[PDB]
């Protein structure tokens, strides 16, 4: 899938409330796919960090229902469903591990090049 | 800014143990996550295990237990401590680092384990 | 690369032109790469056939100048290509072999969608 | 309306003939162009040859002049006929349909052909 990130910033659900805010505040990530080494187990946002105690683990707040996309879809396709569910990441999964991730962030700006583009077409 | 170079790693009898190292240098360094990645001889790239500046560690379930990690956040040197090693263990160990349970963002430049029963 | 036709036609240098008019009419493409086996040799258009003996073989005919995109490349950038270059289809090669094409056609219907797209997100 | 069945294929020593045959069924097949593509244990998939309802040929390199290809047009059957054998001609043999020099457009079950030293 084009506009895939390879490099996904994960936790466990091991970690803390504490140091998933120092990766959001180091990544600048506002969610983050939750795994047991590489297979993903369930997803976190910022949301659900909102009044939570700092030595809380990310096991006990994290959302199990994770949507995902496979590596053979589009990343248009991608984008259709970040719209319609609303989430702005889309984590990339093969065989139940995660090997990248999409964020609606570059889709956002894939398309404002494609109007720039294709006025040099005509 | 971010440079990795792997250590040790080579033969093993089944059964046996091994401990691969990796130190870090350059002024890019920062606390960042360090972990080991392998690939097989015809199969892709495979995490093996990881650990944050926080000490918080993510190993993948076929080697859970049997391997053990470990930094020196001083020295930025990750060890990975290999035991009950198996066939289906040898591969290219790459050392890597980045932030998060999966670091994926620097590299090394591999060493080779081959586990396999041999004249002792 | 998203977007990219696995099931391409193709000719080879020893066909002549009558063939691939009848590809021409079979198909309803416009252009067709020019591979030796798989590896890709040149490219020929309708423009290329106009006025053209019909016994004529391929090889006098095509141009061997052939723009191409890898896979890893992604539909925009192959999108970015074909609008610069003027032309409507872009083969996708590996190690000179041809893997796919890219038509303009899909990627301007591509583009509309993603505008359909997007009024969902809001 | 398109479906491919191979035939023949097997065990043949290096430097060995063997005769794939490939038949047509279906209402949708209609003078397409035929073809074989073959995948050796670990590599991707590989056009060997192919041929138009025109009678136009398309061969890959690697097994040109060694490989002929030709086609009953009534019957609508491909034959692939393989001399001079080599042990990295081991592959699957897969009968292909479509368009053009590359059809790949319908694909049948596969026929294994092995090309090793063994006991005459």
């Amino acid at each position: 899938m084009d506009v895939m990130n390879t490099e996904v910033v994960t936790v466990t659900p091991e970690m803390t409330v504490s140091e998933v805010i120092d990766l959001i505040l180091k990544t600048k990530h506002l969610g983050f796919p939750v795994v047991e080494g590489e297979r993903l187990v369930g997803i976190i946002t910022l949301h659900d960090i909102i009044g939570v105690e700092p030595e809380e683990r990310v096991g006990n707040i994290m959302s199990r229902e994770v949507v995902a996309v496979s590596p053979n879809q589009s990343a248009f396709e991608a984008f259709k469903i970040m719209s319609e569910m609303g989430i702005g990441r889309l984590p990339v999964v093969e065989h139940g591990r995660v090997v990248g991730i999409v964020s609606r962030s570059d889709l956002m700006r894939i398309k404002e090049i494609l109007e720039a583009l294709e006025v040099m077409g005509w | 800014q971010v440079q990795l170079q792997e250590s040790g790693g080579g033969l093993v009898q089944p059964g046996g143990s091994l401990r691969l190292s990796c130190a870090a240098s350059g002024s890019g360094f920062n606390n960042n996550a360090m972990g080991w990645y392998r690939q097989a001889p015809g199969k892709q790239r495979e995490l093996v295990a990881a650990i944050t500046s926080f000490g918080s560690t993510n190993y993948a379930d076929s080697v859970k237990g049997r391997f053990t990690i470990s930094r020196d956040n001083a020295k930025n040197t990750v060890y990975l401590q290999m035991n009950s090693l198996k066939p289906e263990d040898t591969a290219v160990y790459y050392c890597t680092a980045g932030w998060g349970a999966t670091p994926r963002s620097y590299w090394g430049q591999g060493t080779q384990v081959t586990v396999s029963s041999h004249h002792h």
